[PDB]
RNA sequence: ACACAUGCUACAAUGGCCGGUACAAAGGGCUGCGAUGCCGUGAGGUGGAGCGAAUCCUUUCAAAGCCGGUCUCAGUUCGGAUCGGGGUCUGCAACUCGACCCCGUGAAGUCGGAGUCGCUAGUAAUCGCAGAUCAGCAACGCUGCGGUGAAUACGUUCCCG
């Protein structure tokens, strides 16, 4: 590592909304993060969705219910 | 702020901060602002991050947004002009496709000017 | 929103055709309806006034009235 | 911290259980992150000479490194390139900062994006190494979101010691990075 | 793919949006106009008071106006075209081709080159209202009704008849 050129780089807290926790290194100044992203991805329950999105005959027979 | 994947300006009030998604307009901020219970005055400095937490999982949850709407819509409109409609041939030709005049009129959809 | 239209001719005739589960070509007056998935599967001759067009009935046609999977124009411009 | 956190659980679980996996039958065979490199963009060379400014500062504090201005092989006519023009800068990042680096986009960068279905398994060279694509930026809390007037993209690569190409989905499955069929 | 012509909505603060509130004229109505009430978010649905109408219905009729709050000059709380989903009504039937409502979508457009048009007082300008045709409507059209309401005319040299 050279001396002078790299920016500071100092430890940090990540705090989500829920509450989950994170200690990492990192080059923010203000040493903590307040995010709204915790490890609860939603491409599973986004894909879930997304899948279920389509199919329209049963929605015509909804209009039409008998 | 930040929020369902809309970066929100410096100084708007609610309901218009909220309009900024492309699922969301004047009177869904009005019913939006309405059931969650921030007020409508606030502005996008002094918003709270819980209240990013509150508004983010209601408008996700019983509302559709950004890439539902969009890869959403133009799934529809590809429904249309592959099964082969007539509103898909209009939608082939680049012409309106509600029927509307287009003897002189309807520029918007043909777009910018050639002249022979 | 309520009762749809039906095409009582159309209906009669589709329903006689889906009953032996016989398909045949079907030379048809009608551009105002597509009611029932009943239809789904029989081909139907659409008429534009001038000639019969064939045409395959599937899930996705489910909605849009008869006709107009046959267009009545021609348009080319040079 | 003896360990980075990936790091941490990456020197007993993941390696235990790829082991699981594959037989090699020899320690030590068994696939890890050389380096994690993030080639920059730009191409507005020779049209803007002061973003690629804008690009060195914005390689550093994505992570804390200079990143070393990578400039032309050659002067190549029709996109307006001259021997010698900075067109992009990368930082090479291995140890430490590879993998707080990692941890850190894995557990804030890749949910944020908007409308972020997943990452392609199929993005593997032919031995093992990962390449995606970051098209805006802001991905990021290290970038304050109103200092930032045109997105800046950027690739990045993990590069490991996989023999195959399922042994870095394997282990990239395993570690805790995207993916969806 | 186009080119012309008459109109309408605009490009915002003399403005937009929310709340409160005051004032018209004329008209229209039988298999028509249809109230209170109830169901809807809203087109509307259910129901039929009462009227062939200075009586009943079109609400006691308006909108611009006034009082108040908010927006702070920005492609925006300007602008509504377009497009997607969801509906209602009319009709045997809304695909080619109806209007209206709801949710989203949110483009051009920063007062407009040469040229050119209308208007001399309740006029111009702007604001709603009714009617005929009509089951429904392409009505921003046409014919009328009223509301608020200016500037300028030195004068025949010049253009037009």
């Amino acid at each position: 590592m050279k001396t002078g050129i790299h920016p500071e780089y100092v430890d940090t807290t990540v705090q989500c909304g829920c509450g989950h926790s994170f200690t990492t290194r990192s080059t923010k100044q203000s040493g903590t993060i307040v995010v709204e992203v915790c490890s609860q991805c939603h491409p599973f329950y986004t894909g879930k969705q997304k899948i279920l999105d389509s199919g329209g005959r049963v929605a015509r027979f909804e209009k039409r219910y008998g | 702020a930040r929020l369902v994947g809309v970066d929100l300006p410096r100084d708007k009030r609610m309901e218009i901060a909220l309009t900024y998604i492309y699922g969301i307009g004047r009177t869904r901020s009005n019913e939006i602002l309405a059931a969650t219970g921030i007020d409508k005055n606030m502005r996008t400095k002094d918003l709270t991050d819980d209240q990013v937490t509150v508004l983010r999982d209601y408008i996700e949850g019983n509302l559709k947004v950004e890439g539902d709407l969009r890869r959403e819509v133009q799934a529809d409109i590809r429904r249309k002009i592959e099964i082969g409609c007539y509103q898909g041939l209009r939608h082939r030709r680049g012409l309106p496709v509600r029927g509307q005049r287009t003897k002189t009129n309807a520029r918007t959809r043909k777009g910018p000017k050639r002249t022979i | 929103k309520k009762g749809p239209f039906v095409d009582d001719h159309l209906l009669k005739k589709v329903d006689v055709q889906n009953e032996k589960n016989t398909k045949q070509v079907i030379k048809t007056w009608s551009r105002r309806s597509t009611i029932i998935p009943d239809f789904i599967g029989h081909t139907f001759a659409v008429h534009d006034g001038r000639k019969h067009v064939p045409v395959f009935v599937t899930e996705a046609m489910v909605g849009h009235k008869l006709g107009e999977f046959a267009p009545t124009r021609t348009f080319k411009g040079h | 911290k003896a360990l980075p956190r990936l790091k941490q659980r990456y020197r007993e679980e993941i390696r235990e259980a790829l082991q699981q996996e594959f037989n090699y039958a020899n320690v030590m065979q068994i696939p890890g992150v050389v380096k994690v490199v993030v080639n920059m963009g730009v191409g507005d060379a020779a049209r803007d000479a002061k973003l690629i400014n804008g690009a060195i500062n914005d390689l550093a504090l994505i992570t804390g490194q200079k990143p070393e201005v990578r400039r032309a092989r050659k002067s190549i006519a029709q996109f307006k390139l001259r021997e010698g023009m900075p067109i992009g800068a990368r930082v090479t990042l291995r140890g430490d900062r590879m993998w707080e680096f990692l941890d850190r986009l894995i557990s804030i960068a890749l949910p944020r994006i908007r409308d972020f279905r997943g990452l392609s398994p199929k993005q593997f060279d032919g031995t093992g190494n990962y390449t995606f694509g970051l098209n805006e930026q802001s991905m990021f809390h290290e970038i304050d979101v109103d200092s930032i007037d045109r997105p800046r993209g950027m690739d990045i690569t993990v590069v490991t010691t996989a023999t195959n190409d399922a042994e870095g989905r394997a282990l990239l499955r395993a570690l805790g990075f995207p993916f969806k069929e």
